[PDB]
RNA sequence: GUUAAGUUAGAAAGGGCGCACGGUGGAUGCCUUGGCACUAGGAGCCGAUGAAGGACGGGACGAACACCGAUAUGCUUCGGG
RNA sequence: GACCGAUAGUGAACCAGUACCGUGAGGGAAAGGUGAAAAGCACCCCGGAAGGGGAGUGAAAGAGAUCCUGAAACCGUGUGC
RNA sequence: AACAGUGGUAGGAGAGCGUUCUAAGGGCUGUGAAGCCAGACCGGAAGGACUGGUGGAGCGCUUAGAAGUGAGAAUGCCGGUAUGAGUAGCGAAAGAGGGGUGAGAAUCCCCUCCACCGAAUGCCUAAGGUUUCCUGAGGAAGGCUCGUCCGCUCAGGGUUAG
RNA sequence: AGAUGAUCAGGUUGAUAGGUCUGAGGUGGAAGUGUGGCGACACAUGGAGCUGACAGAUACUAAUCGAUCGAGGACUUAACC
């Protein structure tokens, strides 16, 4: 199964992007738990894209992902560092490139909060 | 759709039984001792599973 | 022993009733921890109001702040507050903003 | 909606106003009733 | 000891009765700065020499009250104190 | 005054014909009490504050700014059965 | 003393209790009045004492008198507080993340992306409102939550015509 | 399995879930390159490429460290002893 969210096909497609952008971008990222594992699927799938490093990956991702910057001082995006650093960091790894490490609740919501990286 | 008659205190204390809380899952930081929940961050060690963030 | 008190706080009295029937009997430091770990809106106020009690224990009566225990613990309905809602066809609904008096009692084992 | 109250104050003054209410007799009556209870605004 | 049969306590998530202590709420009691009805006496009209009633303004100091009117939180000039 | 004593008595004991309602005429409230005297809580702690606990003033602080008393409904804490 | 009797609505009659005030006479009260709360007291009833506690200044008793003289109900009036019930609702519409501030942040500020309007959700301008404008402080109330924020509160300032 | 509780499978000598790799099934012949064609486009590369939940492996990630509750077993009688 998948989760919703409480969100449209669209929206949470649009979430899920952004979240993925900002996640590879920031190496790190607080958020609910709930997101944080409907990301984790599709973000080690992006990376297994990056591994491969074909063009037809280079576009998949570039479908899938947003245009944003990674790494001012070198006019580097998002794909770019995907593909190249992630990728020379996990060539020999199988899967499970994230860790979620559970908070405690937010105060307006209730919301259990929790953090997520890249391991 | 109403209340026919008004509740007594007895019924409304006998309904509000299970109106409560639960205390939480509760374990130390082992880090800096104090208290923490299960599976979760110790907020003032910033520390899990022996980690600190 | 000691006391403290929190009187006239814009908070309903059931829900401060909830969180402190939670650690009516306890030990000091696992209620602080109750209350830092419990999400709810209450459990500042009255550990706020409790770390308050073992001060004035601490200052004014030097009773060996680890070695204590909530005799009593309990909550006052206070003075409401009155409002409006304005709800259809120019009929209103009367609002209830509670208020409550907080008050903790501290002594030894 | 639409609803009663188009707010002109120069309706409102050309109406209820100072100068109509003195120019008959009954609104005289009105400003006589009108201060003997003592209303401060005793007229637009 | 076991087995069988039979008895009876005790429980309290919570609740009831009573008691104790508190809160809220504003009654009750006490009090009056205000009013009600009358008595005696006085006076019973004010205004174009601009009324009654108001608006706007005035203070060293913000607003409002009260007082006052560009002579503005008082000025002569007779008295009192 | 063999009249009222703050739900009474003027609608109005408090900045009321106010606030407020209404286009308008017009309608029309609520709301008194620290203490003899501010002597109105220096100072220490908790706390971001508020609000508390001490200390001190005071005959009294359980008198602390809805400030004499302060009932009942209602709200809770503990406990004998 | 004896004898007999003593259900009772409408309703008639008679006995009284209690409240406020007044007159007189006799009293109580800071060594603690009334009022309030308890109590296992007394009386045939209405009712009345006693003790203790709170309170902190006025009040009973007797005989008479006069009355705004006794409340359980009016879909009564006013006020307060409950129940329902932590229930319904939280008022159309895409937000996410990183930084920052701060005691405290889903909700405030900045940035980046994304999304909505686009004969309109944009620019002007009436009537009307009457300081809501700008800046800086604050977060008790209001904001259908929070709030470090504002069309809220304080201060200040700001509107220039042949 | 389920509104939530609950139930069930698992909790580091373990395949509970995700991810990874194999596949199934579904879609239908990817992008890029080249050839032909003025071009639209077609052909080959190549049952390709892609693929949510499906099943089989895989200790990569997360099921950590903890903590709490939970018995001491009444009496009488009858039989064995």
């Amino acid at each position: 199964s998948y989760r919703k969210l409480g969100r449209t096909s669209a929206q949470r497609k649009a979430m899920l992007r952004d979240l993925t952008t900002d996640l590879i971008i920031n190496e790190r990222i607080e958020t609910t738990e709930t997101r944080a594992k409907e990301l984790r699927s599709v973000v080690e799938k992006m990376i297994t894209l990056g591994k491969r490093g074909d063009l037809h990956a280079r576009r998949q991702a570039a479908a899938y992902i947003r245009n944003e910057v990674a790494n001012e001082e070198n006019n580097q995006d998002a794909l770019q560092k995907l593909f190249s650093d992630i990728a020379t960091r996990y060539e020999e790894r199988q899967g499970g490139y994230t860790r979620i490490m559970k908070l405690g609740p937010r105060r307006g919501d209730g919301a259990p909060m929790a953090i997520i990286e890249l391991v | 759709a109403v209340p026919f008659r008004r509740t007594s205190k007895m019924k409304k204390r006998l309904r509000r039984t299970h109106f409560k809380l639960n205390v939480p899952g509760m374990t130390e930081c082992p880090s800096c001792g104090e208290m923490k929940l299960s599976h979760r961050v110790c907020k003032a060690c910033g520390s899990y599973n022996g980690k600190d963030i | 022993q000691a006391k403290a008190v929190a009187r006239t706080v814009r908070i309903a009295p059931r829900k401060a009733r909830l969180v402190m029937d939670l650690i009516r009997g306890k030990q000091v430091g696992e209620a602080v921890s109750i209350l830092n770990l419990t999400p709810r809106a209450a459990s500042p106020i009255i550990e706020k109001v409790l770390k308050s009690a073992i001060a004035n224990a601490e200052h004014n009566y030097e009773m060996d702040a680890n070695n204590l225990v909530i005799s009593q613990a309990f909550v006052d309905e206070g003075p409401t507050l009155k409002r409006f809602r304005p709800r259809a066809m120019g009929r209103a609904s009367q609002i209830n903003k509670r208020t409550s008096h907080i008050t903790i009692v501290v002594s030894e084992k | 909606m639409k609803r009663t109250f188009q707010p002109n104050n120069r309706k409102r003054s050309k109406v209820h106003g100072f100068r109509s209410r003195m120019s008959s007799k009954n609104g005289r009556l009105v400003l006589a009733r009108r201060r003997r209870k003592g209303r401060k605004v005793l007229s637009a």
